DNA sequence: CCACTTCAAAGGTGTGAGA
DNA sequence: TCTCACACCTTTGAAGTGG
């Protein structure tokens, strides 16, 4: 049946083993990596709308200090739920397969009253992306482990920082 | 440069999501009702055409 | 119609200050 | 911890030129 595949794994695993940090600010803060996907199993003439999700890893606090996270409280009431609908929605299965699906203008805000429905996260916990295909009782979920992150303010884990500026275009006046 | 509108984008690019090609007063329609020249139609959706690809 | 180009504006990076 | 203005980059996208 249906089948998903996570464009760029690769580079996303170098980041899934330092611990994935993600910046959320007020404004909301793009993905780095961006969420890519290819989809195949879809009836093509049949109509779909492709949500993203993002859901709690665990239910910890963390804490970076001497260059290790630390589980340091149990995760506090997060936050308003929110989901992040495809643009291209809804779309034939034929539209989606075509090529990649691809979820980059996504954004991520701190903000608990934000007026932009962007997806709202709270700092230093471990969250998990999931992609959720619905037909417009059904609709089929897939996660990609490595996709998994922390939600941060600023970049924590120095290692991580670099990781970001030698493999993001956007960042490229700091790099040697 | 002038951009268009946040209106305008908005119609042109549902329109695209039904037809992806126009005829020739189609374009004459859908450029009064944006208000923009019908060249800057018909070259909006051949950009578009390129461009998701 | 398509193929590609042109080249400012729009806008995404981490920084490092100052809360 | 969080926020914000920079500097410095990319992408965007209407318009250009030729097939």
């Amino acid at each position: 049946g249906i089948k998903v595949f996570l464009h760029e794994r690769e580079l996303w695993l170098k980041f899934h083993e330092v611990g994935t940090e993600m910046i959320i600010t007020k404004a909301g803060r793009r993905m780095f990596p961006s969420y890519k996907v290819k989809v195949t199993g879809l009836n093509p003439k049949t109509k779909y709308i492709l949500l993203m999700d993002i859901v709690p890893a665990d239910d910890h606090r963390y804490k970076f200090a001497d260059n290790k996270w630390s589980v340091t409280g149990k995760a506090e009431p997060a936050m308003p739920g929110r989901l992040y609908v495809h643009p291209d929605s809804p779309a034939t299965g034929a539209h989606w397969m075509r090529q990649l699906v691809s979820f980059q203008k996504l954004k991520l805000t701190n903000n608990h009253l934000d007026p932009f429905g962007h997806i709202i996260l709270n700092s230093m916990h471990k969250y998990q992306p999931r992609l959720h295909i619905v037909k417009a009782t059904a609709f089929c979920t897939h996660v990609f482990p490595e996709t998994a992150f922390i939600a941060v303010t600023s970049y924590q884990n120095h290692k991580i920082t670099q990781l970001k500026i030698e493999n993001n275009p956007f960042a490229k006046g700091f790099r040697g | 440069r002038v951009l268009f509108s946040q209106a305008q984008v908005y119609e042109l690019e549902r329109r695209f999501k039904q037809q992806r090609y126009l005829s020739a007063p189609e374009r004459d329609q859908l450029a009064s009702v944006l208000k923009l020249t019908s060249t800057q139609v018909k070259i909006w959706f051949q950009n578009r055409r390129y461009k998701s690809k």
